[PDB]
This record gives structure tokens, sequence and C-alpha cells, in this order.
């Protein structure tokens, strides 16, 4: 129709991705009963505490406080730098 | 280093308004809830304050 | 019985009733009670939208609204069937289109000086005023010491308060000097013979109620209220002018709310120091202010500086 | 190039002579400070270390590597503080040993 | 003590500090009166300042007093400018809450002691 | 040891031990314990009187930039003998690493504040001085931000109650919105909680 | 009257009919409103504009949280308001303060400043009983001028 | 369902505007059909007027 | 990784600043473009009648309160407490006693609609199941007085509708 | 000088932030405003709550992120647990941890271009923005509020769906971001609105403590989403955008590229999840199932004292950011040893990004000054650090 | 005396009442030792619990299920 190309030749032409999802191809429902898979070591016979010990972890390790040669060691090994992705990086 | 050596007694205020005078606070020990018997509630000195009225709303 | 600091949210035993209460009287005098605390009962005539700026006094449960007329009876009663005191202070300036005017202050107190009575109210109070006598002026004037006798056959013993003239923020007679705007400024009437009055300060007016709501023993032994110092002078209208330097209506305009010249004009220039064996006011203490510090507030013309 | 990347500095002018500059300068403030505490030990350790691979190779590129700072010109911002750094050493004097001692039970965690 | 103090050292730094401000004070309280659009008298108000500055007379210690200095000045930093909109001077006085009884016989008959 | 425990790792526990090792070397003026978290932290006991030299030791360096001062907070811990605790954290741009700077004080004893040292310390130090009452040093612009003008609490130390004293409420009496004392309709019902039985053997207190 | 009070069914419709409300942007309870404004459930043009000056205002409304801060700068607004006029507060923050109920710097209530006349509750009260309780408002009015001048 | 309230169910061409309602008269008492809050569905439509299922 | 956006060196030759030139000076750029994006009008507007149209759901949408009861009533509340304990805001209040015939009831049940700030943890608390988030939005009455529920609005709030609960419940327990 | 308070005013944006303004004439030169406005008291209130009690005063933090917040609260306390989240609930927080980056990205340039006064791309964008709320209302319990990511990894599965919506979803979302470019990049009169204002370059832009844009670029390659790892985060592939100068015109073309990444990464994520189980089986932190606490006889008590107190946290100070999508975010969360956590002092943005105004405003005018805060994208509640 | 508060307020007050609706119930029987009660469907209402059946022939209601349960 003759209001329909005038859209076409404003701002492109795209008829298709329309700003409403309200028409068909929208999911409209699903119908299964759901049921959950259980697997994380919840079995029996080998799973079993203090195998799992996911707690119970020790103190913060004191080092030389209070009461020779070195390379004067950086805390890290420094950032190696990046790449530019090459699509368009410009 | 300005260390200028001075004793006080450190009483501070102006931070409150009048509750200075007026209450009287209580330094206890919690001692075992006696419907069981675990002994790690024990250990810390707690404090509680006065006990005023409690109306009906 | 009464419950803790009486701050906000407490009990503090008393249920009032305070009828009227939309005037510039019975407002000021209800956010003193829900001040304190208690359940006060105030049921309105006609408005539901003139009430919105009262409720932000009492609390949350302490108020609460009903309807009636006055002419009938048991939207009177059914109200005050549950609570201890109860004051009244309804009534008006000119005679309206429809209503009678005269019985309002005769049959109206005596509408509330019904079963209300009965029931088992105690401490019920009028308000009275200082110059409302039996002689014969005025229209206005007279007609209310009529309700001040013929209505106290009821009521044997209230303590029924008598105030003079009030000056606060919203009332009439200060608020009829300075809204007269006008190709001519006179005063009253042209003449500083008898002004003026006694202007109470409204503080004082809404502290002598609620020491007297529970007194105890005021009852029957009616109080006057004292004014300032002392008397008054003509100064007042040239204060006016030298200081200011020179509500359900309807929806458009009222028709006829006048500055009435009919006895209106008189009901003020009237002054009647009266007698001062009534105890009344400093006894029910303690009330005590000038006129010179509260003239800066009420008052506010184009200056506002200077 | 005319832009340097990190915009806010400017290749100003050139390398391979500023830097040693400024490392020289540094070594000659270096002795000044008595030698007893570490800090001349690392210090002189690691200008030696870089200035030994600064002096004097092209290009300007393969000076980038084997000298972890960003671009070269951001290399001397890596050391102009660090000449403000150590001429303030002889200020204060941290050489000198420990003081205020805290009183006995204070970096214990649980109360 | 071993703990540096603020500004004074002892007493003497102090006591003219205190002093000092007050005529900040007493030339702000006309200042102000006629600028918030607020209607007292202005006597009350250089009562109210001196209410405040003799109520803690009772320290014998420095860089308390010093602590009260910058509690002190900050205050002006509101006041001399307009930050208080019309509310937090009037917060000052305690107008229209109800009078505390502060006698035996009259606690008595209202309170579970409080 | 399974799944669903968090897997660590030794190579940043070693650097984070070898790193912080020679900085307590080359300024034992001012460090009093330096301790190694078990997941790759560090902290830095430091008695304030070095509160400005050593942070402009990590303002700058060849070996340690660290010139990203994110997080200034402030911890109060009753019996103690010296109540506060200040406590920084800054990160290196460069090497991936984070550091905290732990320095006690007490109340009325300043702090030589970080204002030429930091420019990011502008608001963050006003917010202990509004909050505690810790008085820095120095600073050109000290206010009050975050709290309204009237109070006189500085909250966030515990003696100060849930609710202030300061509930306020609106009269008609003129135009006033005034103060009140305090007044609720509901206690904040308190609980208890804390079961007793010591669930964590690592972190048992020495027994007396 | 049957005259008389045949106006009234023009004039106190007539207000009901256009309404220009301002809205404070405070807290959680602002977004939710700017997707009423978004136009899903388009809030033009069933009655109402879209924002408008302080001056002309006849509806208020309140969202998400006061602070003590906050409680002066909230009654000078409401005082420069014309007189026919109503508070709507929405936001479960503002009918009792949510949570933060307990803490020592939030209005308790958002009624113990301003008399408010409808509650909308909930957090985010969800852009769809907000519609609902301007309905509601529109349905509250069914008053009266004349027979109030015409009676007393 | 239910009264006179006939849910007319569109061309399925739509979605959020494709199950409307129409409200008539007097549901409890009400006025003729000037006044309507919306409130007045039965409570069974809220599975299926809300687009529930 | 990097990419260098708004990083472009002009043209700067005789032909394309003509580009450049016919851009600014009569304007085939802000017509062309802005004046065609903003027509694209002929689109349908997607609006909601909301008097007569409504939106979608979820069915674990949350919302008003209500009790439920057993098959004929049995008061499925167990006064358990422990919807009490997990609200954030305390708009619980629960005062329970044994009633005449031995099983454990409630006497005061509160929810303080005000103050409720819908953390549905009540909904994920009871073991018996008792509480649920009715999904019904029919809210706003004019009082602070009017919504702090008792018990008598919520039984009966429970008992205005049950077959808009239980089916969403029936669809949803298998997750969780 | 004037001394206008251009701030309460209720002009759009968003009536707060009250400043003052000494201007010198016509140019500013001296801004100081003033915060405070909402307080509310929040470090303070937490000091009496339990962990999992807690967790929705994190999620009112913003008034955006939803799912990028408390984000930063289960890794902030999982760490002190020992606990790694399960394979399938890691793939979750991803998606719609890159979900809300496609809620403020949206929000910060159209609220930004309504103080400037655009009108037209405000509601041509919320009107595709509503497409998304269901999402939020299907999985977890509300229109936006949603105390979801619990510290026990995911609370539950979300349902039949949702994998051919988000797809259907993002699959028609590129020409939606494909008409903002034709609405503001080729214009030269926003582009003159907006070009060398706020030129902050320095190493003062680094030493005022600033985090994302409004950091790199403008210059300083740097950023927490692959030098640190979240979760798998870093088993995807993308890129980070970089503007060429430090102006605003320079962040804003961040944004523009930055929502250009959110649509590969779902579209990435959507073809490696793996079918599994929601929470950490060893169920002293997570509940245990509905039809589990129903039948046997060990589920109930964990599961009836587990809602009375809540987790038993060991010890020991801890500390974590991640990528707000304004900023990093800081937690400083101490632990004490209880049900009930000790002192969670926050850092937000805006302390650093709205401290720093006082340099970036001065030299120009003062309608200026309104274009500068719509840049930083800077919200109040969130500046309650 | 709280009395006033409701009045032209009707006071909306509910119907039926769960204080006896149990004695209602055509009270089950088994004639066995212990039964279970997962009473209002599986998975849903109250949980498993187990009852001896032998005294004055009845169950208690076991609290939980409410019905009442005896031989
Ligand atoms: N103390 C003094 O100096 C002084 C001066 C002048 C007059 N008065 C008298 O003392 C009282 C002070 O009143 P005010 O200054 O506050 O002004 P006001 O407006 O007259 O207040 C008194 C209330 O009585 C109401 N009223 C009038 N006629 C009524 C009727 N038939 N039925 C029910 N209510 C009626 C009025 O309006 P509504 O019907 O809407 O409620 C009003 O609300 C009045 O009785 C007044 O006549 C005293
Ligand atoms: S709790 Fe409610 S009012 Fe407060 S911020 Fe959240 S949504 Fe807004
Ligand atoms: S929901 Fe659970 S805790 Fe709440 S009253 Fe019912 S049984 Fe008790
Ligand atoms: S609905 Fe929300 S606020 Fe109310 S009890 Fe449940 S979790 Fe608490
Ligand atoms: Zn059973």
């Amino acid at each position: 129709r003759f209001i329909q190309w005038l859209r076409n030749w404003a701002s492109g032409r795209d008829l298709q991705a329309k700003l409403q999802l309200r028409y068909q191809e929208i999911s409209k429902r699903t119908q299964p009963p759901p049921k959950l898979p259980v697997g994380p070591s919840h079995k029996l016979s080998n799973n079993y505490y203090c195998t799992r010990d996911g707690r119970r972890e020790a103190m913060p390790p004191s080092i030389v406080m209070s009461s020779s040669e070195k390379k004067a060691v950086s805390p890290a090994p420094p950032i190696k730098r990046w790449e530019l992705s090459q699509d368009e990086p410009y | 280093i300005t260390v200028d050596e001075k004793l006080d007694i450190t009483t501070i205020t102006g931070v409150p308004e009048e509750h200075i005078k007026t209450r009287k606070a209580r330094i206890f020990v919690p001692a075992r809830n006696n419907m069981q018997s675990g002994v790690n509630n024990t250990k810390k000195w707690k404090m509680e304050f006065d006990t005023r009225e409690r109306w009906e709303n | 019985i009464p419950h803790g600091k009486g701050g906000r949210s407490s009990v503090s035993g008393i249920v009032a009733t305070v009828f009227g209460a939309t005037g510039f009287l019975g407002r000021y005098v209800v956010n003193h009670l829900g001040r304190m605390g208690s359940q006060v009962i105030v049921p309105h005539r006609c408005e539901p939208y003139d009430t919105m700026h009262l409720r932000p006094m009492g609390d949350l449960g302490q108020i609460i609204f009903m309807d009636w007329n006055g002419r009938d009876k048991d939207s009177i009663r059914r109200a005050v069937e549950h609570s201890s005191v109860v004051i009244n202070l309804v009534g008006r300036e000119w005679e309206t289109q429809n209503f009678d005017f005269e019985d309002v202050f005769v049959k109206i107190p005596q509408a509330i000086a019904q079963v209300s009575k009965e029931a088992g109210v105690e401490k019920f109070i009028h308000i009275s005023h200082l110059n409302a006598d039996i002689k014969s002026s005025s229209k206005y004037l007279r007609s209310k010491a009529v309700g001040e006798k013929e209505v106290r056959e009821t009521f044997p013993e209230a303590t029924i308060i008598k105030p003079a003239e009030i000056f606060g923020r919203e009332d009439r007679f200060l608020n009829y000097f300075a809204n007269i705007r006008w190709f001519g400024g006179v005063p009253l009437i042209s003449l500083g013979k008898k002004t003026v009055k006694q202007p109470v300060y409204i503080v004082d007016v809404t502290k002598g109620i609620i020491n007297a709501i529970k007194d105890p023993d005021a009852r029957g032994k009616t109080f006057a209220f004292v004014g300032p110092s002392r008397y008054l002078l003509f100064d007042l209208v040239q204060y006016v002018f030298a200081v200011a330097h020179r509500i359900g209506r309807l929806f458009e305009i009222s028709p006829f709310e006048p500055w009435t010249t009919r006895d209106k004009v008189e009901r003020i220039h009237t002054t009647d120091k009266i007698l001062p064996h009534l105890p009344g006011l400093e006894d029910l203490g303690v009330e005590a202010t000038p006129l010179e510090l509260k003239a800066i507030e009420v008052l506010r013309r184009h200056r506002t500086y200077r | 190039k005319k832009t340097t990347g990190l915009v806010g500095l400017a290749v100003c002018e050139t390398p391979h002579e500023r830097l040693k500059i400024l490392y020289t300068k540094i070594l000659d403030v270096l002795g000044h400070i008595p030698k007893n505490a570490a800090y001349r030990k690392y210090t002189e350790q690691i200008t030696n270390e870089k200035l030994s691979m600064v002096k004097a190779e092209p290009d300007v590129k393969k000076l980038e590597e084997r000298l972890q700072g960003g671009q070269i010109e951001e290399v001397i911002l890596q050391a102009e503080n660090e000449l403000s750094l150590a001429r303030k050493m002889i200020q204060w004097k941290p050489w000198e040993p420990l003081v205020e001692e805290p009183p006995a039970s204070q970096w214990k965690w649980p109360i | 003590t071993s703990v540096k103090p603020i500004f004074s050292r002892d007493m003497n730094e102090a006591k003219r500090r205190v002093r000092e401000l007050y005529r900040a004070w007493y030339r702000e309280v006309p200042n102000t009166v006629h600028l918030f659009q607020l209607d007292i008298s202005v006597k009350q108000g250089r009562d109210k300042v001196r209410e405040m500055f003799k109520k803690n007379a009772h320290i014998t210690d420095p860089r308390v007093v010093d602590l009260l200095v910058i509690k002190g000045k900050m205050e002006l930093e509101e006041t001399i400018k307009v930050w208080k909109q019309r509310t937090h001077v009037m917060r000052f006085f305690h107008e229209t809450e109800a009078p505390r009884p502060k006698d035996f016989l009259s606690k008595f008959y209202v309170g579970h002691d409080p | 040891t399974r799944p669903t425990v968090r897997p660590r790792n030794d190579v940043a526990h070693k650097q984070l031990s070898a790193f912080g090792e020679y900085v307590a070397e080359i300024l034992p003026k001012y460090v009093q314990q330096v301790q190694v978290s078990c997941f790759n932290e560090l902290e830095i006991c430091i008695h304030p009187d070095g509160v400005i030299p050593v942070l402009t030791f990590l303002r700058d360096h060849s070996n340690a930039q660290f010139k990203s001062l994110a997080d200034l907070t402030a911890v109060d811990i009753p019996t103690r003998q010296n109540r506060f605790e200040i406590v920084y954290n800054l990160l290196s741009l460069r090497f991936n690493s984070r550091i905290r700077v732990k320095t006690y004080t007490d109340e009325l004893t300043p702090i030589e504040s970080s204002v030429p040292v930091y420019k990011a310390a502008n608001w963050y130090e006003r917010e202990i001085w509004d909050m505690f009452g810790v008085f820095f040093a120095n600073h050109p612009d000290l206010r009050r931000i975050l709290t309204d003008y009237g109070f006189e609490g500085h909250p966030f130390r515990k003696d100060f109650p849930l609710s202030g004293y300061v509930e306020l409420r609106y009269d008609d009496e003129v135009k006033r919105v005034v103060a009140e004392p305090v007044e609720l309709a509901q206690e904040f019902r308190k609980f208890d909680l804390n079961s007793p039985w010591e669930a964590f053997p690592a972190y048992r207190q020495p027994p007396e | 009257e049957y005259v008389v009070a045949k106006l009234d069914d023009l004039i106190n419709w007539a207000r009901r009919s256009s309404l220009w409300p301002m809205t404070f942007g405070l807290a959680c309870c602002a977004v939710e409103m700017m997707h009423m404004a978004a136009p899903r459930y388009d809030m033009d043009r069933f009655g109402v504009v879209f924002r408008a000056s302080p001056r002309q205002s006849d509806v208020m409304i309140v969202a998400g949280t006061l602070t003590n801060k906050m409680a002066p700068a909230l009654r000078k607004v409401y005082d420069q308001m014309p007189e026919p006029r109503y508070v709507v507060s929405m936001g479960s923050c503002a009918n009792g303060g949510g949570y933060y109920h307990y803490s020592y710097s939030v209005v308790r209530g958002c009624d113990r400043i301003v008399p408010v006349d409808i509650y909308v509750p909930g957090c985010p009260p969800t852009a769809e009983a907000l519609l609902y309780g301007i309905l509601q408002l529109q349905k509250k009015i069914k008053r009266e001028k004349r027979l109030r001048i015409w009676y007393r | 369902d239910k009264y006179g309230n006939k849910y007319y169910e569109d061309n399925k061409q739509f979605f959020g505007r494709h199950r409307w309602v129409i409200y008539t008269t007097e549901m409890n008492g009400k006025n003729t059909f000037w006044d309507v809050d919306g409130s007045m569905v039965p409570p069974e439509w809220h599975r299926w007027l809300h687009c529930m299922t | 990784t990097y990419k260098y956006v708004n990083l472009r060196e002009p043209s700067m030759d005789m032909k394309s600043v003509t580009d450049r030139a016919a851009q600014t000076l009569l304007w085939t750029e802000l017509i062309r473009g802005l004046g065609m994006t903003l027509s694209y009008l002929f689109r349908e507007p997607a609006t909601i009648n909301y008097p007569f149209e409504k939106g979608p759901l979820s069915p674990r949408f949350r919302g008003e309160h209500a009790l439920r009861r057993y098959p004929s009533g049995e008061e499925r509340c167990i006064a358990c407490k422990l919807c009490e304990a997990v609200c954030p805001a305390q708009a619980i209040t629960i005062e329970a006693e044994p009633r005449a015939d031995g099983s454990r009831r409630t006497t005061r049940y509160d929810i303080d609609m005000t103050k409720c700030i819908y953390c549905g943890f009540c909904q994920e608390a009871c073991p018996v199941d008792a509480i649920v988030e009715g999904p019904n939005f029919e809210f706003s009455t004019e009082t602070h007085e009017e919504l702090l529920y008792n018990k008598e609005k919520l039984l009966n709030n429970g008992d205005k509708w049950e077959a808009e609960i239980a089916a969403n419940i029936q669809a949803d327990y298998l997750y969780r | 000088n004037l001394t206008l308070n251009f701030g309460p005013q209720h002009p759009a944006a968003h009536g707060v932030l009250r400043l003052v303004m000494e201007l010198s004439g016509e140019m500013v030169r001296k801004c100081d405003p003033h915060i405070g406005l909402l307080h509310r008291g929040t470090e303070k209130l937490i000091e009496y709550k339990t962990y999992l009690q807690a967790l929705p005063y994190f999620d009112r933090l913003d008034y955006v992120s939803m799912m990028c917040n408390e984000q930063a609260y289960s890794l902030a306390v999982e760490k002190l647990l020992n606990i790694q989240p399960p394979p399938r609930a890691q793939w979750i927080r991803v998606l719609f941890g890159e979900i809300t980056r496609l809620l403020n990205h949206i929000m910060a340039v159209t609220t930004h271009a309504l103080d400037i006064g655009a009108m037209t791309p405000f509601f041509w964008m919320f009107e595709e923005r509503e497409k998304m709320f269901e999402f939020y209302e299907r999985v977890s319990g509300a229109r936006m509020h949603a105390a979801y990511v619990r510290p026990g990894g995911v609370h539950q599965d979300l349902p039949l769906g949702l994998m051919d919506d988000i797809y259907e979803f993002s699959k028609n979302f590129s020409l939606r971001i494909d008409e903002l470019e034709e609405m503001l990049t080729n214009n030269r009169i926003w582009r003159n609105r907006t070009v060398d204002i706020g030129i902050v370059t320095a190493e003062d832009a680094l030493n005022y403590g600033f985090s994302g844009v409004m950091l790199r670029g403008s210059g300083i390659q740097w950023d927490l989403r692959k030098t640190q790892p979240y979760d798998v985060y870093d088993q995807v592939e993308f890129d980070v955008p970089i503007g060429s100068r430090g102006d605003c015109y320079d962040r804003y073309l961040c944004r523009v590229e930055e929502m250009r990444q959110s649509i590969r990464i779902i579209s990435q994520c959507l073809n490696k999840m793996p079918p599994g189980e929601i929470k950490v089986d060893d169920a002293k932190v997570s509940p245990p199932k509905r039809a589990e606490m129903k039948t046997s006889m060990e589920s109930l008590i964990h599961h009836f004292k587990l809602y009375t107190e809540g987790y038993q946290v060991p010890p020991g100070a801890t500390y974590t950011a991640i990528e707000a999508p304004k900023g990093e975010f800081g937690v400083y969360l101490v632990s004490d040893g209880s049900s009930r956590p000790y002192r969670c002092k926050i850092k937000a943005p805006g302390f650093a990004h709205l401290a720093g105004l006082d340099k970036m405003s001065k030299g120009h005018m003062l309608a200026d000054v309104v274009a500068i805060i719509g840049t930083q994208d800077i919200v109040f509640g969130e500046v309650d650090r | 005396y709280r009395k006033v508060r409701f009045v032209g307020r009707q006071k909306e007050v509910n119907e039926n009442f769960a204080i006896d609706l149990i004695a209602e119930q055509p009270v089950s029987q088994v004639g066995s030792r212990v039964i279970s009660c997962d009473g209002g469907g599986g998975a849903l209402g109250h949980p498993r619990v187990y009852i001896n059946l032998d005294k004055e022939t009845k169950t208690g209601t076991c609290g939980y299920c409410g019905l009442q349960f005896r031989q």
C-alpha cells in the first residue's frame, strides 16, 4: 500500500522488527511439568561428611612481625598489553 | 613533637543530652540458659541499662 | 488512667469532645489536645475538606470524625455517649439567610444540655463573653447573656468560661483593622473615648482550658479572662498603620460575607471592663502576655523588611 | 605517532638521553644518603639494572621491551617522582629503629 | 599524657579563644534576627549565647575545650551564610515542649519515676 | 578435597608473602606488624607517626606504583584501650594487587591527614569527623557531610542507640516544624541468636 | 435546589478532569513512575498531563523516603500550592517509612508533616495499582460546593 | 462469565490489548455507568485477565 | 583488548570537502536523518487501556497477603513463629495460646502493610505452608489507621478467593 | 557575586542535589555542592540483622541494578565461607549480570538527554525497555527489587521458557541502538552541545580515584572485567572501548560500543550452559528443597535452625569489588563470627565521581554544569555509602 | 470504653470459625498400629508423622493434621 513505502523511504526499511511483540511469534505458553536433577554428590555410600569440608579453614598466616641479595621482588609480574580486536578498531 | 605530658581523668560530655546522671549501668556475666548445656556463651562481659515503663498502645 | 510521658502516643486518661472546631478558636485548642494524647472526638457539621489541615496533630487513632446538624438530637447524643468531659464553643456572627440565629445561643446549648448531661458527663464548659449583658445592646451582644442565664438552669455547676476580646493570627476583630484599605481610614467612630477592650492572647486561651480540664473542683465557679496591661488606648488604630506602614465559602465568591453596616459595628465599641471578683484567669494560671511582642506576627503588609 | 596513547602527556621530546640524565641525576643524590638502610641496596640495584638496558640502543620500541613501564614518555614519570621520592628520604629518617610499640594486646582480632 | 594537642598548649591559648568568637556571636545575634525573619526580642538571643558558654565551665583539662572550639567555630559557617532555613535556629529554643516538673511531689503523681 | 570447595592457589600466596616482607626491612621505623591473609591479602600495621611518609613511599616507586586510592573507611572497636581503627585500601595499577593499611589511633589524639599525598581524600576524610569526631590534622576545609545540621552525636559509634532522641513532628501552633523527644510505636524487639557449642576449631582462644 | 445543585456536576467534574501533578523523585519509587510515563501504561492524556512547574499544581506526590534534612523543604513547597489541593503518597516508605523505620534520621510516616489522603502500599507499587489509586481519587471527588453556602 | 461482562478475546493480533473487558451496570449496588474502579472482576479471572494462564 | 572509537583523521582533498560543504550549507544532514527517524509515526501505539485492558504477569508474582486452610476449615497455620523471625521489617506479631481442644493456635496476628517490605520470606519459611502472597494488587484505602491488618481481615481475605491462589502454587511447587 | 542555588528546583532530572554557585559574573569558578538528602541510616542498620535477612538492603542501594548489586555481596561472602558456587549457577549470574548493563546504559543516555531537553529519545527507548521487566517478574519475585542472588548461589531455577525469549529479544535489539546513532551521533547540534567539555585527563584524573568510564575512554586502559575474574566470565570473548580525548563526548562513545558488547556476550553465553543443579549441596548454607523439608528428619533441623539464626562465618577481615555498570563497588565486610555481621562499610561510585566536579566545572558556563552531571551518571541513594 | 471508634463503620468481622470445625469430621478408623498422615495431599500440608492408636481408640488429630483420627 501507499502508506507502507513512505515508511520504507524514511529511515531505511525494516518491516519486520516492530516495536511490539504483541503479534504472533511471541512465545505464548509452555506445557510440561518440570522436574529438577539432583546432581552434586547428593547420593550415598561415598558422598559423606568429613570429606566435603566446605567450612573450617584456618587463620590468616602471620608473617614476620615485631614482638640479603634479594631481587626486589614485585607483588606480581606486570600487566602485559592488549590486542586491538580485529573487527573495526577505527 | 609537642608531647606535653599531663594528667586528667577523661570524662567526656555534651554528646548525649541528660542521661549521664539519670541512669546506672550494669556489668555482669551471662550464665548458661539452663534449657541446655552449651558453655560457649560465657567468657564475654556484657552490659545492660535501666528498664523503664512499657505501656499499652 | 495515665501512662508514661505525654510527649506523643500516650493515653493520659481524658476523652474530650469539641464541637464547632473549624474556626479560629476551636482549631487551635485541639492542637494541644492531640499533643498530650487522648481520644479527641470532633464531629464536624458539613465539611469533609475543611478538616484536612486539622489531622496532623493527633498521632494515630486519637482523632475521629462524625457528622451532626444540631437541631437533631441523637447526632448530638450518639457521639457523646462514651466520653468523660465535653466543652462547647459553637456560634458565629450575623444571622443566616435560612437559620433563626436567636435560639442558636439558646436551644443549641440546651440541645447539649439534654440527655448528654444525663448520660454521665462532668466538667461541661461553655463559653461566654465579657460584654454579653442583659442590657438593650446589642442584637448580637445581648441575646448572648440570655443563654448565660436561661441555659444556666441546666448544668448547675459548669465553670462556663468568660473570655474578653482575643487577638491571635486569623481572628476577625484585629483583622477588621488593616483590611480597611479604602479611601479613608476612620476609627470607630472618629473618637478615642472607649477604645479599647482587653485583648487576651490566644496561647492564654488554650492554656486556660487544659489547666481546667482536670483542675479539679472547677465546676460552677465561673471564670473571667484578664487581658493585657491595662485597659487600652486610641493609639491601637494608629499602631496599625504605623508598623504596617499604611474555608467553605463558594466556588467563585460568597455573595454575603460582608463588613455588615449593622449592629456589627457596635458589638466591639461597648467595652465593659466587668467585675474583678471573678478569679478567673490568674488563678487558673499562668497567663501573662503583652501586646507589643506578638504584634509583629499577625500584621503583614507590603514592606515586610523595614 | 603524534598522540602518546595515555592522554594528558606529550612526546617531549627525545628518548635515550632525557632518561639517561635522570637515572644519573638520581645516582649522584643516591650517594648522599648514609648507607645503613637497605633502601640504597635495592634502589641502586634497579636503577643500575635499568640504565644498563637504557643506555644506549635503538629503537624507542625495543626500549619498551625489557623496561616494564607504559610508553617511553611515561617511563620518565616512573622515575620522575622517584627523584622527588629519594630526596625526601634525607628529611625524615626511616633508618632509625621502631618507635611507639603498641600496648601488648591490640592486633588480636576476635575482641 | 602521651598525646599531642590540637591548637592550644595549656589553658591560656585556650581561654582567650572562647572569649574570641564570643564577640563574633555578639554582633551576629542582632544581625540574623532581621535576616531569618523571625520575631522575638534580640536580648533573648544574647542571653542564650552566654547561656551556652557558661554551662560547660566545669572543665579542667585542655584539648577538650579546644575540641569544643572546632565545634563552636563550625556553628558559624552555616550561621553567617544561609544554611539553616528558618528551623535549625529555632531548634535552640525548647519552645513548644511541655515543661519538665523537676519537683519531687510533682513527679510522684505522674510517672513511674522517669 | 571435593567440588563445591573454593580452589585456593599458592602462586599469589607466594609473592605476597615475598613482596611485603622487604617492606618492613626498608622502613623499620613505622611498621609494627605485617600479616598475610590466607586468600591473597596483606595488612601492614602502622603506628600513625608514619601516616604520611609510608603512603608517600607507596605514592611512588619503580617497583610499586600504588596510585589508586580506593577506600577510606573507619571501624570502631570498643574494649581495646584505644578505640577506633582507621583503615585504608589502595590499589597498584600496573600490578593488580590489593593491600590495606591498618592504623590505629584514639579519639582526642589527632592524625596527620593525607591531603597533599592524595586528593581523593577530600570527602572521605571529613566523613570520619562527622561520624566519629576523629579530628584529622591540617585539612583545608572541615565541614558537615551526610548528617543533619543539629546533631551532637557522631552516630556511627556504639553508645549512640538505634534511634536518636530527635523524632520530628509538625504542629500548627505557629508555623514551625519542632523537635521533640523520641517516641516509637514499637519496641524494635531485640532477639537472642548466639547459639552455643563453638562451631570453629581454628580460631580457638587462649584458654587462660 | 435542582437548578443550583446541577451546577456542581460541572465544576466538581472539571477539577477531577484536569490534574497537574508534581512528583518528588527521592528513591526507588521514582523510577516506576517514569515507566508509567513511558507509553505502555501511558500516564498522559487520561485526564492528567505530565510534569509541571511547582506553581500550577493540584495533586502533589511524595515518593520514596524522607530525611530530616528534607522536612523543612517539604512544608515550604506545600504552602505554595493553591487551595483545592490533595496529597497522595505512593510507596511503602511514605506510609510509616517502610523499613528504615527504626533509623535515627528518617521521617516516621510522611503523615506527621503533611495531611495525606490516599495511601498506596508497596515497595515499588508496580505502576499497575497506581492508576487504580488515581481512579480512586477521582472517585473520591463526590463533594459539593453548593448545598454548603446554601445550607449554612 | 459472568454478569454482563463478556470478556472479549480478540483476533490473536495483540497482547496486553487482546483480552479486554466491558463494564456495564451496578455490580453490587453502584451507579449506572460512570464510576468503575476496575476491581469489580470476580476473583477467578485474575488467573486469566492478567494473562497468567 | 582495544578499540579506538571517534579516532579518524579527515579527508582533506578537493572533492570530499564538497560532501562536508553541502552538509553545513544546504542541510543534507538533519532532515534526511532527523526528519525521517521521527516519522516513523505510523506505527501502532502500544498503550494499555488500564480500566479495561490489563498487562501480563507471572505465576510467581507477589502482592496481597492471605491465609490458607485445609479442606473443610482447619486453620493451616500452626503458629510456629518462623515467618516472624525472618521478616526484615518485623511486621509480624503473634501471641499464641492453647485452645481448649488442645492444639495450639493464634490469638493476635498482624501484618504491618505499611512497614511490609515484601521480601516474601514468610512464603518460603512456613513448614506447613500457611501464609501465601496472594497475587492481587487491589489496594489504596484512605487512612493510615486501616492498613494494619488484623487476623479477621486475613482469613476473610484468604477466603475472598482460593482458586486463584490454589492454582498458582500447584503450577509452581515443583521448582521450589 | 550572585550565590544562586539552582538545585532543589524540581526542574526534571532529579529534584535533589542542592548546591551553591559563587559565579564570577557569567563563569562559575567555584562550586561547592551539598549532599545528604537521603542518608537513611544504612550502615548502622545492618549491625542488628543477620546475613540472609540484611540482603535486600544491598538491592535497594541503586535505582537500576538488581543483579549487579547482590553480585557484589554473595561474592563478598562466599570467599569467607570456602565455597565455590555450582557451575549451572555461574552461567546465570553472568547472564543477568550482563543484562543489568542493558538497563544502566539505556538510562544513562536518555536521562542525560532529558536534562539536555530532548523529549523523543526518552519515549522511544523505554517502550522497548518494557520487554525486559517481564523477565524479572518471570524469574524472581517482583518488578525490580528482587532478593534473588543468595549466598548459596541462585535461589531457584528459571522456568520453561526464557531461552527462546531472550534469543527472541536479543535478535531485534541492534536495530534500536541503530536508531539513537541516527538521533545523536551524526547530528551536529548535540555534538556542538558536548565537545571539549569536562576535559579532565591528567594524573589527577586518577589521583581523584575514579573508576571506569570517566576513565579508560579517557586514556588509561584498565578494567576489572578481564584482569580480575568473577565466575565463568573469562571464557567469553569481547573487547572494551576506548575513546580519543578526555571530554564527555569521548566518554559518551564508550556507552554506544558498551551496549554493542552485551549483545555479543548474551549470544555467546546461551550456547554454553550445561544442565545441572541450583544450590550448593552441603546444605549448611543452602536450605534444602521443599519436597525434602517435609519427609526426612535431617532436613528440618537443617531447615528450622537455618532461619532462626543464619550461617556460621569465620572471622578475619575481607574486601572485594566488582564492575558495577557505572564503577567499582567496594565492600569491606567485617566479620565477627556469629549469625550477625559486624561493620559493613560500602564504597560506591560518586564519592570520587562527584567530588571531582570541582576540578571539572570551572572556566565554563552555568548551562554547562547540568550537562556535566548526566555524563558521570550519578544516582542518589547510591551516594549513601 | 473502646466502643466509639467504629460508629458508622459497621465492624467488618469474620463469619466462620475454626475454633470447632474438627468435630464435624467423620473421624477416621483403620484397625492397625501406626499410620502416615500426609493429609491435604502429598508434598503439601502438614509433614509426615506417625501415631500410636491404642488407647481410647484415638490419635489426637496429630496436632499438625487437625482431622480427628482414631480406630
Ligand atoms: N472569644 C472571642 O473573642 C469571640 C469573638 C467572636 C465570637 N466568639 C464566639 O466564640 C466562639 C469562637 O469562634 P471562632 O473565633 O473560632 O470563629 P467561628 O468560625 O465562628 O468558629 C465557631 C464554629 O461554630 C460553627 N458554627 C456556626 N454555626 C453553626 C451551627 N448552626 N451549627 C454548627 N456549627 C456552627 C462554625 O462553622 P461550622 O458550622 O462549619 O462548624 C465554626 O466552626 C464562637 O462561638 C463565636 O461566636 C468569640
Ligand atoms: S523501599 Fe520502596 S520507597 Fe524505599 S526505595 Fe525501595 S521502592 Fe522506593
Ligand atoms: S506462616 Fe508459619 S510461622 Fe507464620 S503463623 Fe503460619 S505456621 Fe506460624
Ligand atoms: S511479606 Fe516481606 S515484610 Fe512481610 S513478613 Fe514476609 S518477608 Fe517480611
Ligand atoms: Zn495427617
